[PDB]
């Protein structure tokens, strides 16, 4: 009757603590997309032809 | 003098009932409480695959 398995606890830390600060990752994704954005920034007016 | 012949079995008598009540609070009381977080594991990993 040891039918408890704390793998839920290991995932309790995992299940929704990500969403409690869901916007930490988006700040870094902005940094990763910054090189995409800055490349888009430098491909805007004269490099629009590119 | 003779009660020791009978008080001897008393020590084991209280031993097994003390186990039994320790058993009794664990026959159908384990499943009542050890499965409280079992419901989580269904959705505790669904969100884990959601970020992918």
């Amino acid at each position: 009757r040891m039918l408890e398995v704390s793998r839920e606890e290991a995932e309790r830390k995992r299940m929704l603590d990500e969403r409690a600060n869901y916007r930490h990752k988006q700040a870094l994704l902005e940094a990763y997309d910054q090189q995409c954005d800055e490349a888009t920034r430098i491909f805007a007016e004269y490099h629009k032809r590119l | 003098e003779v009660r020791d012949a009978t008080l001897a079995h008393k020590a084991e008598a209280l031993e097994l009932q003390r186990q039994l009540r320790r058993l009794q609070t664990q026959y159908d009381l384990l499943t009542g409480q050890s499965s409280a977080l079992i419901q989580g594991r269904r959705a505790r990993v669904a969100a884990t695959s959601a970020v992918s």
